[PDB]
């Protein structure tokens, strides 16, 4: 046997019982001809192949599917045909692959989840009641104060880990929950315990339906009612526990130790290996799907024998949830920072300028055209990663409703500010200092700010960059190919008033153009320099004496806006699909 | 013929944690042996030891028998064949073509008609037949089925004609049809006089009645060994009857396993367990295996030697095959050949793209663009080099790895493979980059320039893409080399060029460090290329290129000759060692 | 299983003062205490629920707290109608615990029993049984202890004492003493006395009956 | 419901020939549920090749089998005298299973003339009533034999039954019997009862008589 | 090793009651199998007819709709058929078959019962010597089969039965052996006939006549 | 409004089973969570369990898991308890009460019943004795015993009710099954032993009334 204890239920749903039933739905990628009715206690497990290419039956139940179309049928959720709206009251979905984020509790986790999905009526104690309510139901009070990570591996199980992917769903009360492969990764005893669970779920008032491919003989033994599938055409509906006697009563045995979900499944399956078994195979599951469907003809349900938070509450917890994460991912800072300052201590040596004979005026145009180039390599780099790697929580947080693209566009940005400042700093100082530019406190002030600027422009580049394009890799190239362009057009390399047309249209937007005249507008603004000659000349020659300095901080403004108008366009208008 | 496999004892650590303890196992040819076990059972470390695929790993105490005789440790390779549960084939090469470049290299003998006998023989015996000159290719919608790959695999293994074969979870990816359909593969190559032993993660319940023995280990102990009829009658006795629907294979497995979710479980599964195993080694079973392995060491009946026939050609031969297996590989993949091709040249029209014409005046740009032009061409072509060889290499990586722990040919092998095909690419890729971006710029009209401009571009394409393989050898995620190539490259061009900070008011470090990177070399040519014969017009500091010279890398013209001798010595350094950096990666 | 546990189960009181009521968890129960109030031949009222937060209905002299797993309820300016049973429950795990309860009484300057030893009625003679009762009225504080003497040997077996609660009028305490015997062991001897051994006296007043 | 329908019904061949049958469904089928069972005279069916190439235990490894969709064959590479049996395709892959009308493959023998022998009433049938004349013609090949009755050259073919039995597992001939039963008035009337036996291995018919009342 | 033998009535008349059993030793019905029953009819045409499962639950095919009805008793483990529809269609062998549920093929099968179902009745058998090879002529009766053998087994080889041919519901069989002229008349034979329907065993001695 | 509605009072013999009720009103009694309370007196209150109507579940207390069955019929909105194997420490007063929380963890008892007293005793009806108590030789005492009745209630007064005050009652105590009651007087001196008395006794149960006169004597 596996393990018995408490079996008591303490998070019940508290509102009248819910439906969902299903009229010869007709969906092609598909699903041939579904009809089934379940109300609230009863747990549906879905067995056999039963999907569609890159959706499953459950995706297409809650009528977000891909790849195809619902031909026919219909779907009614508590007595009203389906909608997006009754999908988003009433079902909560868990999903095959989430991630929760690395360095929150549990109590964490929930509590930020409960801030955003519970009434704005609702008081602090009324909050942390539901909490406890959702730990205490899910056997989560022993291991409620440890990390959910997954990325900091250390920390509570995978069981554990999809026990609070369910209490995130659970929290705001759900009347039906809908889970794609709950026992996947788990081992025997973990599944088990698991299914027990969704069970008990089941018996607390609620509707529990589970897809579930090839499930275990200690699983099918749990089971209330079984679909069973060979493909979109169904072959039995009814009791678990009966499935045998069904079969057998129409001609078709099954062995005694013999796991019957396995048995059956591979009978009904169809092998595309060559035409003849195919179309023989294609012809026994319609036979035996028509049997089913007189078989249950007279039969009823063919079964065999509130304010809500707004958009400051949600950024305020979007806020807090990214930076209590990110600051708690000291490895990850460690990384960046030690990076920031070899890189800027290797420019500042290869340019020291005080133990030695003072720069010259190229090699000092040089250093800070390197000052402002060099830095995106590894702020691309790690903005689109981080972005691919947050996909899938953006997606599914979004698809349920939780929160709006503008929220979680404004705490995207802000949240990277106290990272982003300190990564200035560290880059910015040793180099000034160890290549001995302009004193005073002015130069420098103005030196670290158009620094600030230029690679907070470049960040939102890169972000708009990775929301924008289906793969890291392909968001990658665009966002090179811009680096690039960007670079060649900055007037350094090449000059500025020997270019074709396009080049020019380049050069005027280009980030790292306008921070090499800029930075080159205060080390020669009217300091003279020993080479004496006027600073403004010198400035004139290689084309920079227009655009006074406060236009080249708006410009660098006007960049970065632009970028955010690009992102939360590309955010709000393109889905961000995982994978 | 009764061939037979059989192991006394078998403990196994690492350090400091013991694998194994005290497996004994007997099985005979005709039979089949499935392995079961969950999480931490050691199942797999019992293969990786009878295939000898550990070496030095950690200590194993064990006393393998075949056939009457003990093995060394030095003659597990040659005794035992292994398919890992995971097989990376060339997709642009068929069955036949796979087989037979796997024929080439297996065996020493010649008479080329011979090979194909064999070959045709592999794809007779797994059904292959069938599926022959077809091109592997993607998934089964657009190439080549699962099954199919399998048995390709499998094939490749009986090239070799072995008669002891352990396979790592062969049914880990597949359908139940699939899988269905290998097990009855398996169980039928198991007949032909053959000893057969595989693990099976998940088995389903037709296969209970199919195979011959059944072993179920947990962390490393063994619980039970016998044929079905004999597990049935063991567990009833021990008074565990099973289930009326249930899978034998489930409740067995759930059985003699142990939940650590808890500490009472723990306790709890751990004791029945014990006593499970406990009840196994007191039983007529055990001894009967006990004697059987005891018999076979006094029976001067059937000794025999190592199978599989090690005909083991030399070095260049392989070099040959390897050679024209890559180079095969690369010429039926056009979208490879294509980007091979013509990267350079995107790279070219996009720097012409920007700068039409150099523009004489020096005011207008004549010294500026001509810098900028030759900096991003030392800079940008070692990255398209690097590119070149991370989206190509890691597919010949893996095959080398698997190839290797088989025996047929050390890793470095194919790192040379690799490093020669590409050759003749990366020369016709350079040509036709300068055939167009040179003429079009306009950068100096005489033809001897133009060749040195060529050849001077020619040698960072491959000194980029050397560096990026030799990187690869020991780090395993290529998005990693690829940060880190860009990195020293445009650190590199930063440090070793002149064209931005002038060499001689550096800190020592610098030009010391700046001395072993290939850009300062490849700099110095190509600015001497370019400005030794011209005469500038129009602030507008030098009038003759002989001053730019002498303001950058002043006398370079007189080491011009030295300074291709010294950049194409970095091509050949490079290759040396990436021979040593890939067998440090045998040890990894 | 969290035990709670309530010492002090009488408080004595005066009106207009402030009551103080202790309650201690054996465990962590994070403030999910909840007070009740009950009466004799009523069902318990609920008072306070989690911790701090005073139900609907309730007054506001009724107040709590807690730190740890000890919490308090607190009664200012103390009316008739407050003085009853208090308890302490916790809702945090299953099994649900209460506490032992705690009860109030009215303050009030000590006072001796008037006691009285009354013999059996001819009607009881006459049925062979026999009893001798007797009494202790209005008496405070409540803890009297009154042993019975025959002919001064001790008898352990066959004595109720029926005590009542403090009284609405007096704000004492009365007791009553009964000794069952039968007819012949009764008469067997001459005379009965019990004696109330009590907090306002060092020795206890003795009472005493005989007949003829 | 899947019908199946086998070919061809009768067959003969001589020793060592390879013998093939055919089984045709009606619609089509999957090669896992196709079964094969042989059975002989005398007794219940055996269960020969389950499916469709996978031998049961105890056939002499001699048999296969083979097929997919629609066609599926039963092929004896070498026959032998075990082999003179009925073989019945058997399919499971619609419920409810069904059974073909079975193979019967004979062996060949060289051929030979029958003994014939017409035999008289006896003395039983006599004093009853009644009588029957019984004409038997044993140990012949092929079976394809013709025989005619006559009473004083006039043919009586009413009232005339007769039989034969299968290959005999003895000689590998046929044998047949024909009894005329006629009325003792009809009997005792005529004196001359004769059988023409006509077949395929002469030119012309043996032709006997029995020449007394 | 698993013993089927099938067992019940002979001869029956139609419109009456008729419970065939299988009695099944070796292997409890229990355990795994699915546990049959097959008819085949005088045509040598076999025919599927139902099961019970060891679970119990039975399955009949249909076109035999609602004709009969298959039993069992646990502990004795019996195997029972009970066709109403008693028609005389129904003649023929019946045999029960074990079923194996993996793949579904019948690897054990029974001995099989002959079911006869008519009105007619019982007759004893007329039996006529026949000599001019010798040998037996058996007829005027019903219902089937009949035994027919020779004194002590003297005429075992070289002899020739004559599957029976029934008319107006009465059959006529017939038996013949050739024995040369070098031993006979001197070794006596004799037919042997035995009729379990009505338990009628006759042996005749077979003289020759001019 | 809200009001739970328990059932009325028992009395059984030991070994036999009790069934009591409470009818939920003012609410959706069918997906809240209903709990039962003992209150035993001499202690505090014991909880029985939790019952869950739509669904059935019950939570149990593992003391009470074998002794009391808790179901409900939504129909008509009653739950119900069921005591089984009563023994004479079942004698108490059993409370059903709804939580003020529709999910069911928190015992936090917003609204109660009345309270449905169960007594578990082999005893028979019996009426009273009733004894006047002698004052004997000598304020001054008098009073009276009623000993041997069962069942309980049992009204006794003094001189018909008009002896307002100066009375004591002393509550019973079941001794061999049963009761004993017994009540005292203090009377003025000028009132005995000179005026008369009445001790009266009624008792519904057993269908009885004594009127035990007492006059000066002894």
């Amino acid at each position: 046997f596996s393990s018995e204890s408490d079996n008591s239920l303490y998070f019940t749903y508290s509102g009248q019982p819910n439906t969902l039933e299903v009229r010869d739905l007709n969906y092609q990628v598909g699903i041939q001809n579904l009809s089934f009715k379940v109300r609230s206690g009863q747990m549906l497990a879905i067995i056999g192949s039963s999907g569609c290419g890159r959706a499953s039956l459950l995706d297409v139940i809650t009528g977000r599917g891909h790849g195809g179309k619902i031909k026919s049928g219909q779907i009614w959720i508590n007595g009203q045909p389906s909608s997006p709206q009754l999908v988003r009251k009433c079902v909560a979905h868990v999903r095959q692959h989430n991630q929760l984020l690395p360095n929150l509790t549990v109590r964490e986790t929930l509590a930020f989840i409960a801030q955003m999905r519970l009434p704005r009526t609702f008081s602090q104690a009324q909050r942390d009641k539901r909490v406890e309510d959702v730990i205490a139901e899910l056997r989560l009070r022993q291991c409620a104060d440890t990390r959910v990570g997954n990325m900091y591996v250390r920390g509570l199980s995978g069981g554990e880990r999809r026990r609070v992917s369910i209490g995130v769903q659970l929290l705001w009360n759900p009347g039906i929950l809908i889970l794609d492969e709950p026992t996947s990764g788990l081992d025997s005893f973990t599944a088990h315990n698991l299914v027990k669970t969704l069970s008990r779920l089941a018996k607390g008032n609620r509707l529990v339906l589970i897809s579930l491919h090839q499930p275990r003989s200690d699983i099918f033994r749990l089971f209330d009612l079984v679909l069973l599938m060979t493909s979109g055409t169904p072959i039995y509906l009814g009791a678990a526990q009966h499935m045998v006697q069904y079969f057998t009563a129409i001609g078709y045995p099954c062995p005694r130790y013999s796991n019957p979900a396995d048995f059956y499944v591979d009978l009904t399956s169809i092998d595309r290996r060559s035409r003849e078994q195919e179309l023989a195979t294609r012809e026994k599951a319609q036979s035996l799907a028509a049997l089913f469907l007189e078989k249950v003809r007279d039969l009823d349900d063919f079964l065999w024998k509130t304010k809500m938070p707004g958009a400051v509450q949600q950024f305020t917890t979007l806020i807090r949830r990214q930076i209590s994460n990110d600051f708690r991912d000291l490895p990850t800072l460690l990384i960046h920072g030690a990076e920031a300052c070899l890189m800027s201590m290797t420019i500042g040596f290869l340019y020291f300028g005080h133990g030695s004979i003072q720069l010259s005026f190229m090699d000092t145009a040089a250093l800070l055209f390197m000052i402002g180039a060099l830095i995106p390599f590894n702020v691309i780099l790690d903005v689109i990663s981080k972005c691919y790697s947050e996909r899938a929580m953006l997606y599914y947080e979004l698809e349920d409703g939780l929160y709006t693209t503008g929220p979680y566009f404004f705490a995207k940005i802000l949240g990277e500010l106290p990272e982003h400042c300190a990564y200035i700093i560290i880059y910015g100082m040793p180099t000034y200092w160890l290549a001995n530019l302009r004193p005073g406190l002015q130069p420098f002030l103005l030196h670290f700010l158009l620094v600030w600027l230029v690679v907070f422009c470049c960040r939102i580049m890169a972000l708009a960059a990775a929301a924008l394009l289906p793969t890291f890799h392909m968001a990658s190239f665009f966002s090179n190919a811009l680096y690039n362009s960007f670079y060649l057009a900055g007037g350094f390399m090449i000059n500025l008033s020997s270019l074709w047309t396009v080049p020019a249209w380049i050069s005027k937007v280009s980030f790292l153009r306008w921070c090499f005249e800029g930075l080159m507008k205060i080390q020669f603004s009217r300091r003279t320099y020993k080479m004496a000659v006027s600073g403004d000349k010198i400035l004139s020659v290689m084309e920079l004496d227009s655009y006074p300095l406060y236009a080249i901080y708006l410009i660098v403004i006007g960049l970065s806006g632009g970028f955010m108008v690009l992102y939360y366009v590309s955010l709000r208008f393109i889905k961000q699909k995982p994978s | 013929e009764p061939h037979s496999l059989g192991i006394l004892h078998a403990s196994y650590s690492v350090s400091t944690r013991q694998i194994l303890k005290d497996v004994s196992l007997y099985v005979e040819s005709g039979q089949i042996m499935c392995i079961l076990g969950s999480s931490g059972s050691g199942k797999t470390t019992l293969l990786d030891a009878m295939s000898g695929r550990l070496g030095r790993a950690g200590t194993f105490l064990g006393e393998v028998y075949v056939n009457g005789r003990a093995l060394r440790r030095e003659q597990f390779q040659d005794c035992f064949s292994y398919v890992l549960q995971s097989d990376t084939l060339l997709s642009s090469l068929t069955v036949r073509e796979t087989l037979h470049y796997t024929a080439l290299l297996a065996i020493r003998r010649g008479n080329p008609g011979s090979f194909q006998k064999k070959v045709e023989a592999v794809m007779a015996e797994l059904s292959l037949s069938h599926v022959a000159d077809r091109l592997i290719g993607n998934y089964s919608l657009g190439g080549i089925s699962t099954g199919e790959r399998r048995r390709v695999s499998i094939a490749a293994q009986l090239l070799q004609d072995p008669k002891v074969m352990l396979f790592d979870e062969p049914t880990t990816g597949l359908d139940c049809m699939t899988a269905n359909q290998i097990v009855v593969l398996l169980v039928e190559l198991a007949r032909r006089n053959r000893i057969v032993v595989l693990t099976i993660h998940q088995p389903r319940s037709e296969l209970f009645q199919l195979f011959d023995k059944i072993a179920i280990l947990s962390f490393g102990e063994l619980i039970f060994c016998g044929t079905p009829a004999e597990m049935l009658d063991f567990f009833n006795d021990c008074g565990y009857p099973c289930p009326e629907h249930s899978n034998p294979f489930d409740f067995y497995m759930d059985l003699t396993s142990v939940d650590t979710q808890s500490k009472e479980r723990e306790i709890e599964t751990s004791k029945r367990v014990q006593m499970i195993e406990s009840a196994y080694k007191k039983s007529a079973i055990c001894h009967k295996t006990l004697k059987n392995i005891e018999r076979m060491k006094h029976l001067k009946t059937l000794p025999m030697v190592p199978f599989k026939t090690k005909d083991s050609p030399g070095v260049f031969s392989k070099l040959g095959v390897l050679l024209r297996r890559v180079t095969r590989n690369l010429v039926r993949n056009k979208l490879a050949v294509i980007t091979r091709l013509l990267q350079n040249l995107i790279m070219g029209l996009f720097l012409l793209f920007f700068v039409l014409r150099v523009r004489s005046n020096v005011l207008k740009g004549a010294i500026q663009d001509r810098v900028g032009l030759l900096y991003q061409f030392v800079g940008a072509t070692p990255y398209t080099g690097m590119l070149n060889a991370v989206n190509l290499f890691p597919v010949l990586r893996a095959v080398s790895d698997q190839e290797s722990q088989d025996g047929l040919y050390q890793k470095w092998q194919m790192m040379l493979a690799y490093a020669l095909h590409v050759l003749p690419f990366s020369v016709v890729a350079t040509m036709i980059f300068s055939s167009v971006c040179y003429w079009t710029l306009g950068l100096h009209p005489e033809v001897a320039r133009f060749g040195y401009f060529s050849a001077a571009l020619l040698a960072p394409h491959l000194i980029g893409e050397f560096l990026t393989l030799v990187l690869l050898g020991i780090v395993q995620n290529p998005n990693i080399v690829n940060s880190v190539v860009a990195l020293l490259s445009i650190a590199g061009v930063l440090v070793g060029s002149g064209f931005l900070r002038n060499i001689q008011e550096m800190p020592i470090p610098f030009k010391i460090i700046s001395y072993f990177t290939f850009q300062k070399y490849c700099s110095e040519i190509l600015v001497v290329n370019e400005f030794y014969g011209l005469n500038f017009t129009c602030m507008c500091a030098f009038t003759q290129g002989i001053q730019f010279i002498e303001k950058t890398c002043p006398g370079a013209t007189s080491r011009f000759t030295m300074n291709f001798l010294i950049l194409y010595s970095f091509i050949p350094a490079l290759v040396i060692l990436g021979i040593v950096v890939f067998k440090i990666r045998d040890h990894l | 299983d969290i035990q709670m546990t309530q010492s002090s189960s009488y408080l004595s009181v005066s009106l207009g003062g402030r009551v103080t009521i202790t309650c201690k968890a054996s465990d962590h129960i994070n403030n999910w205490l909840a007070w009740y109030q009950q009466k004799p031949g009523n069902a318990p009222r609920l008072l306070i629920s989690a911790a701090t937060s005073l139900e609907t209905g309730v007054p506001s002299r009724f107040s709590g707290s807690g730190s740890g797993k000890d919490y308090t309820l607190s009664i200012i300016s103390l009316q008739t109608e407050d003085v009853a049973t208090y308890y302490c429950q916790q809702y945090w795990s299953t099994p649900f615990t209460f506490g032992s309860g705690t009860k109030l009484e009215i303050k009030r300057a000590d006072a001796a029993p008037t006691v009285s030893i009354f013999p059996p009625s001819s009607e009881q003679l006459t049925s062979g049984g026999a009893s001798v009762v007797c009494f202790l009225n209005n008496f405070y504080p409540k803890d009297i202890n009154v042993k019975w003497k025959i002919d001064g040997s001790e008898r352990q077996n066959g004595v109720l004492n029926s005590t009542t609660d403090q009284d609405s009028k007096d704000s004492t305490y009365s007791m009553s003493s009964t000794l069952t015997l039968t007819k012949d062991e009764y008469e067997r001897h001459n005379s009965y006395t019990c004696e109330a051994t009590h907090k306002t006296s060092t020795s206890p007043i003795v009472k005493s009956f005989n007949r003829a | 419901q899947i019908v199946l329908t086998q070919s061809p019904t009768i067959m003969s061949a001589s020793l060592g020939e390879r013998v093939t049958m055919t089984c045709t469904a009606s619609s089509s089928a999957s090669s896992s549920y196709l079964h094969w069972y042989q059975q002989k005279p005398g007794s219940s069916p055996k269960l020969w090749i389950y499916s469709t190439s996978n031998l049961a235990s105890g056939v002499p490894a001699r048999f296969s089998g083979s097929g997919s969709g629609t066609s599926y064959s039963l092929t004896i590479s070498n026959m032998e005298a075990e082999d003179a049996a009925t073989y019945y395709c058997h399919q499971h892959h619609r419920s409810p299973p069904t059974f073909g009308a079975g193979t019967k493959l004979e062996l060949k023998r060289a051929d030979a003339a029958p003994t014939v022998s017409i035999f008289p009433p006896s003395s039983e049938q006599l004093t009853s009533g009644g009588a029957s004349v019984v004409c038997f013609l044993n140990n012949f090949y092929p079976k394809d034999i013709n025989v005619k009755w006559k009473i004083d050259g006039s043919e009586r073919q009413n009232g005339v039954l007769n039989s034969w039995t299968d290959q005999d597992s003895k000689d590998s001939t046929y044998s047949m019997s024909s009894t005329a039963t006629l009325t003792k008035d009809e009997y005792e009337r005529h004196n001359s009862y004769t059988c023409e036996a006509t077949h395929k291995t002469s030119t012309s018919p043996i032709v006997k008589s029995f020449n007394r009342a | 090793d698993v013993q089927l033998q099938e067992s019940g009535p002979g001869l029956v008349k139609p419109s009456q009651s008729l419970s065939l059993t299988c009695t099944i030793t070796g292997y409890s019905i229990t355990s795994d199998y699915a546990w049959n029953w097959i008819r085949q009819f005088p045509g040598n045409k076999l025919e599927w007819m139902g099961y019970i499962s060891y679970s119990g639950t039975t399955y009949y095919n249909p076109s035999l709709k609602s004709r009969f009805s298959i039993t069992r008793d646990t502990s004795r483990n019996q195997f029972f058929l009970q066709f109403n529809s008693v028609t005389t269609e129904d003649t023929g062998t019946y045999f029960c078959a074990r079923m194996i549920t993996t793949v579904y093929y019948f690897d054990y099968w029974g001995q099989g019962t002959t079911l006869t179902v008519s009105s007619a009745k019982t007759t004893p058998p007329s039996v006529y010597p026949l000599a001019p090879t010798l040998g037996c002529l058996v007829k005027g009766y019903f219902p089937e089969p009949v035994t027919v053998t020779w004194n002590s087994g003297s005429l075992s080889s070289g002899v020739h039965t004559f599957p029976a041919v029934l008319q107006s519901d009465l059959y006529t069989l017939s038996s013949s052996v050739t024995v040369p002229s070098s031993t006979w008349p001197s070794e006596t034979v004799t037919c042997n006939v035995a009729h379990p329907a009505s338990s009628t065993k006759v042996d005749k001695k077979i003289v020759p006549r001019d | 409004q809200v009001h739970l509605q328990q059932s009325g009072a028992e009395l059984v013999r030991p070994g036999t089973s009790v069934k009591m009720s409470c009818k939920a009103a003012g609410y959706t009694f069918t997906y809240w969570w209903i709990g039962w309370l003992k209150q035993r007196p001499g202690h505090g209150l014991e909880w029985i369990g939790d019952f869950f109507p739509v669904s059935g579940h019950t939570n149990f207390n593992e003391k009470f898991r074998d002794k009391a069955t808790l179901t409900a019929d939504t129909s008509s909105s009653t739950a119900y308890m069921q005591l089984n194997s009563l023994t004479s420490e079942d004698s108490a007063i059993y409370y059903c009460a709804r939580k003020q929380d529709s999910s069911g963890p928190l015992y936090a008892m917003d609204y109660w019943g009345q309270g449905t007293s169960v007594t578990v005793s082999s005893a028979k009806t019996t009426p009273p004795s009733v004894y006047p108590l002698a004052p004997g030789s000598a304020m001054v005492t008098l009073g009276c015993l009623v000993k041997g009745y069962f069942p309980e209630p049992v009204t006794v007064t003094w001189n018909s009710g008009s002896l307002s005050s100066g009375v004591h009652t002393f509550p019973a105590v079941l001794q061999s099954d049963l009761y004993t009651l017994s009540s005292s007087v203090t009377v003025p001196s000028s009132t005995w032993p000179s005026e008369t008395v009445t001790c009266n006794v009624a008792h519904p149960a057993s269908s009885t009334k004594v009127d035990k006169k007492i006059v000066p004597r002894d």
